[PDB]
Protein backbone atom coordinates (compact mmCIF):
# COMPACT_ATOMS: atom_id res chain seq x y z
CA UNK A 1 0.00 0.00 0.00
CA UNK A 2 3.23 2.38 -0.22
CA UNK A 3 2.67 4.97 -2.93
CA UNK A 4 5.40 4.24 -4.98
CA UNK A 5 4.21 0.66 -5.29
CA UNK A 6 0.97 1.12 -6.23
CA UNK A 7 1.63 3.71 -8.59
CA UNK A 8 4.47 1.41 -10.37
CA UNK A 9 2.37 -1.59 -10.25
CA UNK A 10 -0.38 0.42 -12.49
CA UNK A 11 2.52 1.24 -14.48
CA UNK A 12 3.49 -2.48 -15.34
CA UNK A 13 -0.18 -3.32 -15.84
CA UNK A 14 -0.79 -0.50 -18.05
CA UNK A 15 2.42 -0.71 -19.73
CA UNK A 16 1.63 -4.78 -20.23
CA UNK A 17 -1.61 -3.96 -21.32
CA UNK A 18 -0.25 -0.80 -23.92
CA UNK A 19 1.98 -3.36 -25.11
CA UNK A 20 -0.57 -6.12 -25.97
CA UNK A 21 -2.56 -3.60 -27.97
CA UNK B 1 26.55 30.30 -31.47
CA UNK B 2 27.26 28.46 -34.78
CA UNK B 3 26.66 25.20 -33.12
CA UNK B 4 23.02 26.53 -31.86
CA UNK B 5 22.44 27.60 -35.59
CA UNK B 6 22.53 24.78 -36.90
CA UNK B 7 20.61 22.97 -33.84
CA UNK B 8 18.25 25.36 -35.05
CA UNK B 9 17.78 24.46 -38.66
CA UNK B 10 18.02 20.63 -37.98
CA UNK B 11 15.15 21.55 -35.54
CA UNK B 12 12.88 23.04 -37.92
CA UNK B 13 13.38 21.06 -40.76
CA UNK B 14 13.14 17.80 -38.64
CA UNK B 15 9.92 19.18 -37.66
CA UNK B 16 8.43 20.35 -41.44
CA UNK B 17 9.89 16.91 -42.57
CA UNK B 18 7.77 14.74 -40.03
CA UNK B 19 4.81 16.99 -40.93
CA UNK B 20 4.68 15.27 -44.34
CA UNK B 21 5.45 12.13 -43.21
CA UNK B 22 9.02 12.02 -43.60
CA UNK B 23 11.83 11.60 -41.86
CA UNK B 24 15.56 13.79 -41.18
CA UNK B 25 17.39 11.21 -39.19
CA UNK B 26 16.61 7.91 -37.25
CA UNK B 27 16.94 9.96 -34.01
CA UNK B 28 14.26 12.13 -35.07
CA UNK B 29 12.23 8.94 -35.64
CA UNK B 30 12.92 7.64 -32.28
CA UNK B 31 12.06 11.14 -30.77
CA UNK B 32 8.70 11.27 -32.60
CA UNK B 33 7.54 8.03 -31.98
CA UNK B 34 8.32 7.91 -28.28
CA UNK B 35 6.14 11.63 -28.05
CA UNK B 36 3.72 9.32 -29.96
CA UNK B 37 3.43 6.56 -27.48
CA UNK B 38 3.98 8.73 -24.69
CA UNK B 39 0.57 10.99 -25.51
CA UNK B 40 -1.42 7.95 -26.75
CA UNK B 41 -0.14 5.87 -23.39
CA UNK B 42 -1.43 9.07 -21.27
CA UNK B 43 -4.50 9.71 -23.35
CA UNK B 44 -6.02 5.94 -22.50
CA UNK B 45 -4.47 5.61 -18.97
CA UNK B 46 -5.07 9.24 -17.33
CA UNK B 47 -7.83 8.73 -15.37
CA UNK B 48 -6.01 5.64 -13.92
CA UNK B 49 -3.28 7.17 -12.96
CA UNK B 50 -5.41 10.94 -11.93
CA UNK B 51 -3.42 11.43 -8.03
CA UNK B 52 -1.07 9.23 -8.15
CA UNK B 53 1.90 11.23 -8.69
CA UNK B 54 0.87 13.83 -6.19
CA UNK B 55 0.16 10.84 -3.82
CA UNK B 56 4.24 10.43 -3.68
CA UNK B 57 4.67 13.72 -2.35
CA UNK B 58 7.52 14.92 -3.98
CA UNK B 59 10.31 17.11 -2.19
CA UNK B 60 13.72 17.32 -3.35
CA UNK B 61 14.72 15.17 0.03
CA UNK B 62 12.60 12.25 -1.35
CA UNK B 63 12.41 12.77 -5.00
CA UNK B 64 15.46 9.80 -5.65
CA UNK B 65 13.99 6.97 -3.37
CA UNK B 66 10.63 7.70 -4.61
CA UNK B 67 11.85 7.33 -8.12
CA UNK B 68 13.66 4.73 -7.78
CA UNK B 69 11.27 2.31 -5.99
CA UNK B 70 8.91 3.21 -8.71
CA UNK B 71 11.22 2.27 -11.38
CA UNK B 72 12.15 -1.00 -9.96
CA UNK B 73 8.99 -1.72 -9.28
CA UNK B 74 8.46 -1.44 -12.76
CA UNK B 75 10.72 -3.72 -14.35
CA UNK B 76 10.76 -5.78 -11.22
CA UNK B 77 9.94 -8.78 -13.84
CA UNK B 78 11.48 -8.11 -17.03
CA UNK B 79 10.74 -4.97 -19.60
CA UNK B 80 8.97 -4.78 -22.71
CA UNK B 81 7.98 -1.51 -24.83
CA UNK B 82 4.81 -0.34 -23.21
CA UNK B 83 6.54 -0.70 -19.59
CA UNK B 84 9.02 1.50 -21.60
CA UNK B 85 6.91 3.74 -22.51
CA UNK B 86 5.44 3.80 -19.36
CA UNK B 87 8.63 4.74 -17.68
CA UNK B 88 9.38 7.81 -19.92
CA UNK B 89 6.18 8.86 -19.28
CA UNK B 90 6.12 8.36 -15.48
CA UNK B 91 9.47 10.87 -15.83
CA UNK B 92 7.48 13.36 -17.68
CA UNK B 93 4.82 13.56 -15.45
CA UNK B 94 7.22 13.62 -11.89
CA UNK B 95 8.72 16.67 -13.88
CA UNK B 96 5.60 18.30 -14.48
CA UNK B 97 4.79 17.74 -10.30
CA UNK B 98 7.60 19.05 -9.75
CA UNK B 99 7.95 22.44 -11.26
CA UNK B 100 4.34 22.97 -10.40
CA UNK B 101 5.42 22.50 -6.94
CA UNK B 102 8.66 25.38 -7.19
CA UNK B 103 10.84 22.39 -7.46
CA UNK B 104 12.43 23.23 -10.72
CA UNK B 105 15.98 21.73 -9.66
CA UNK B 106 14.25 18.57 -9.81
CA UNK B 107 13.87 18.35 -13.15
CA UNK B 108 17.12 18.33 -13.71
CA UNK B 109 18.03 15.62 -11.24
CA UNK B 110 15.20 13.52 -13.07
CA UNK B 111 16.58 13.87 -16.14
CA UNK B 112 19.88 12.48 -14.94
CA UNK B 113 18.44 9.44 -13.13
CA UNK B 114 16.27 8.52 -16.28
CA UNK B 115 19.46 8.66 -18.61
CA UNK B 116 21.42 6.42 -15.75
CA UNK B 117 18.63 4.04 -15.61
CA UNK B 118 17.87 3.60 -19.33
CA UNK B 119 21.56 3.52 -20.38
CA UNK B 120 22.32 0.84 -17.60
CA UNK B 121 19.25 -0.81 -17.27
CA UNK B 122 17.16 -1.03 -19.90
CA UNK B 123 19.63 -0.49 -22.71
CA UNK B 124 20.37 -4.06 -22.51
CA UNK B 125 17.36 -5.47 -22.84
CA UNK B 126 17.06 -2.78 -25.93
CA UNK B 127 19.81 -4.39 -27.43
CA UNK B 128 18.20 -8.16 -27.51
CA UNK B 129 14.91 -7.13 -28.93
CA UNK B 130 15.87 -5.21 -32.15
CA UNK B 131 16.97 -1.75 -31.08
CA UNK B 132 14.99 1.86 -30.87
CA UNK B 133 14.79 0.96 -34.79
CA UNK B 134 12.28 -2.26 -33.74
CA UNK B 135 10.22 0.08 -31.72
CA UNK B 136 9.97 2.13 -34.26
CA UNK B 137 8.38 -0.21 -36.57
CA UNK B 138 6.29 -1.17 -33.99
CA UNK B 139 5.15 2.43 -32.34
CA UNK B 140 5.74 4.91 -34.94
CA UNK C 1 21.86 -1.32 -32.72
CA UNK C 2 24.84 1.48 -33.02
CA UNK C 3 26.89 1.35 -30.26
CA UNK C 4 28.87 4.63 -31.12
CA UNK C 5 26.96 7.66 -29.62
CA UNK C 6 24.92 5.50 -27.16
CA UNK C 7 25.53 7.67 -24.33
CA UNK C 8 24.78 10.93 -25.65
CA UNK C 9 21.79 9.83 -27.89
CA UNK C 10 20.07 8.42 -24.87
CA UNK C 11 21.01 11.81 -23.38
CA UNK C 12 19.16 13.75 -25.87
CA UNK C 13 16.19 10.75 -25.93
CA UNK C 14 15.46 11.66 -22.22
CA UNK C 15 16.01 15.66 -23.05
CA UNK C 16 13.42 15.32 -25.88
CA UNK C 17 10.52 13.55 -24.15
CA UNK C 18 10.89 15.89 -21.12
CA UNK C 19 10.67 19.39 -22.90
CA UNK C 20 7.95 17.71 -25.01
CA UNK C 21 5.98 17.16 -21.92
CA UNK C 22 6.65 20.26 -19.83
CA UNK C 23 5.85 22.26 -23.12
CA UNK C 24 2.66 20.82 -23.12
CA UNK C 25 1.67 21.83 -19.56
CA UNK C 26 3.37 25.27 -20.46
CA UNK C 27 6.87 25.05 -19.49
CA UNK C 28 10.06 25.25 -21.25
CA UNK C 29 13.24 23.01 -20.42
CA UNK C 30 15.87 25.04 -21.35
CA UNK C 31 16.08 28.76 -23.35
CA UNK C 32 17.01 26.55 -26.15
CA UNK C 33 14.22 24.78 -26.05
CA UNK C 34 12.24 27.75 -25.90
CA UNK C 35 13.79 28.79 -29.41
CA UNK C 36 13.34 25.93 -31.41
CA UNK C 37 10.04 25.75 -30.08
CA UNK C 38 8.83 29.73 -30.88
CA UNK C 39 10.54 29.16 -34.63
CA UNK C 40 8.59 25.67 -34.85
CA UNK C 41 5.40 28.03 -34.00
CA UNK C 42 5.93 31.03 -36.26
CA UNK C 43 6.87 28.74 -39.40
CA UNK C 44 4.21 26.91 -38.57
CA UNK C 45 1.68 30.49 -38.59
CA UNK C 46 3.79 31.68 -41.62
CA UNK C 47 3.06 28.82 -43.73
CA UNK C 48 -0.86 28.81 -42.83
CA UNK C 49 -1.30 32.58 -43.30
CA UNK C 50 0.71 32.73 -46.66
CA UNK C 51 0.47 29.38 -48.15
CA UNK C 52 0.12 30.23 -52.00
CA UNK C 53 3.62 31.70 -51.39
CA UNK C 54 5.11 27.88 -51.28
CA UNK C 55 3.13 26.21 -53.96
CA UNK C 56 5.48 24.51 -56.57
CA UNK C 57 8.26 25.85 -56.02
CA UNK C 58 9.99 23.52 -57.53
CA UNK C 59 8.59 23.57 -61.07
CA UNK C 60 8.64 27.37 -60.62
CA UNK C 61 12.36 27.30 -59.73
CA UNK C 62 13.18 24.90 -62.13
CA UNK C 63 15.08 22.48 -59.52
CA UNK C 64 17.65 20.62 -60.03
CA UNK C 65 20.55 18.85 -58.06
CA UNK C 66 22.47 21.06 -60.63
CA UNK C 67 20.55 24.49 -59.72
CA UNK C 68 19.36 24.17 -56.65
CA UNK C 69 22.63 25.89 -55.01
CA UNK C 70 22.19 29.29 -57.32
CA UNK C 71 19.08 28.83 -57.00
CA UNK C 72 18.38 28.84 -53.50
CA UNK C 73 21.34 31.07 -52.70
CA UNK C 74 19.50 33.70 -55.31
CA UNK C 75 16.38 33.65 -53.34
CA UNK C 76 17.71 34.22 -50.75
CA UNK C 77 19.98 37.31 -51.31
CA UNK C 78 16.90 38.65 -52.99
CA UNK C 79 14.78 38.50 -49.60
CA UNK C 80 17.52 40.00 -47.46
CA UNK C 81 18.69 42.49 -50.23
CA UNK C 82 17.31 45.58 -48.39
CA UNK C 83 17.64 44.78 -44.35
CA UNK C 84 16.38 42.19 -42.07
CA UNK C 85 13.64 41.69 -39.57
CA UNK C 86 12.41 38.87 -37.71
CA UNK C 87 9.24 38.07 -39.89
CA UNK C 88 12.08 37.86 -42.73
CA UNK C 89 13.76 35.83 -41.23
CA UNK C 90 10.75 33.19 -40.57
CA UNK C 91 9.98 33.51 -43.82
CA UNK C 92 13.77 31.99 -44.97
CA UNK C 93 12.97 29.78 -42.59
CA UNK C 94 9.71 28.57 -43.74
CA UNK C 95 11.37 28.82 -47.18
CA UNK C 96 13.83 26.26 -46.99
CA UNK C 97 11.77 23.87 -44.84
CA UNK C 98 9.29 24.16 -48.45
CA UNK C 99 12.27 23.24 -50.86
CA UNK C 100 12.91 20.60 -48.73
CA UNK C 101 9.76 18.97 -48.74
CA UNK C 102 9.27 19.92 -52.49
CA UNK C 103 12.23 18.29 -53.11
CA UNK C 104 11.95 15.30 -51.60
CA UNK C 105 8.17 15.17 -52.82
CA UNK C 106 9.79 15.33 -56.05
CA UNK C 107 12.62 12.75 -55.86
CA UNK C 108 15.18 14.87 -55.17
CA UNK C 109 16.15 13.35 -51.86
CA UNK C 110 19.37 14.80 -51.76
CA UNK C 111 18.96 18.31 -51.47
CA UNK C 112 17.25 18.26 -48.10
CA UNK C 113 20.64 17.20 -46.70
CA UNK C 114 22.29 20.32 -48.73
CA UNK C 115 19.30 22.93 -48.26
CA UNK C 116 19.79 22.48 -43.85
CA UNK C 117 23.71 22.81 -44.89
CA UNK C 118 23.12 25.94 -46.94
CA UNK C 119 20.56 27.46 -44.12
CA UNK C 120 22.86 26.86 -41.43
CA UNK C 121 25.96 28.97 -43.10
CA UNK C 122 23.48 31.78 -44.37
CA UNK C 123 22.48 31.79 -41.03
CA UNK C 124 25.48 31.77 -39.58
CA UNK C 125 27.57 34.43 -41.87
CA UNK C 126 24.63 36.86 -42.64
CA UNK C 127 22.03 36.64 -40.15
CA UNK C 128 23.98 36.03 -36.99
CA UNK C 129 25.17 39.75 -37.00
CA UNK C 130 21.76 41.05 -37.41
CA UNK C 131 20.50 38.72 -34.52
CA UNK C 132 23.39 39.98 -31.86
CA UNK C 133 22.14 43.45 -32.14
CA UNK C 134 18.52 42.99 -32.29
CA UNK C 135 18.37 41.23 -28.87
CA UNK C 136 19.66 37.65 -29.62
CA UNK C 137 16.92 34.87 -30.33
CA UNK C 138 15.98 35.03 -26.87
CA UNK C 139 14.08 38.74 -28.16
CA UNK C 140 13.02 36.81 -30.75
CA UNK C 141 11.08 34.37 -28.63
CA UNK C 142 10.18 37.72 -26.72
CA UNK C 143 8.00 39.17 -29.30
CA UNK C 144 7.29 35.69 -31.07
CA UNK C 145 7.31 32.91 -28.26
CA UNK C 146 3.73 32.13 -26.21
CA UNK D 1 13.26 36.24 -62.92
CA UNK D 2 11.21 32.97 -61.10
CA UNK D 3 13.92 34.09 -58.04
CA UNK D 4 12.96 36.78 -57.96
CA UNK D 5 9.45 36.72 -58.20
CA UNK D 6 9.40 34.36 -55.31
CA UNK D 7 11.75 36.09 -52.92
CA UNK D 8 9.88 39.57 -53.61
CA UNK D 9 6.59 38.01 -51.98
CA UNK D 10 8.48 36.02 -49.31
CA UNK D 11 10.05 39.66 -48.45
CA UNK D 12 6.34 41.64 -48.75
CA UNK D 13 4.94 38.63 -46.67
CA UNK D 14 7.89 38.40 -44.16
CA UNK D 15 7.65 42.45 -43.69
CA UNK D 16 3.23 42.31 -43.16
CA UNK D 17 4.09 39.25 -40.74
CA UNK D 18 6.91 41.12 -38.52
CA UNK D 19 4.40 43.89 -38.72
CA UNK D 20 1.29 42.09 -36.84
CA UNK D 21 3.17 39.82 -34.22
CA UNK D 22 5.82 42.44 -33.17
Amino acid sequence: MRPEIRIAQELRRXGDEFNAT
Amino acid sequence: MSQSNRELVVDFLSYKLSQKGYSWSQMAAVKQALREAGDEFELRYRRAFSDLTSQLHITPGTAYQSFEQVVNELFRDGVNWGRIVAFFSFGGALCVESVDKEMQVLVSRIAAWMATYLNDHLEPWIQENGGWDTFVELYG
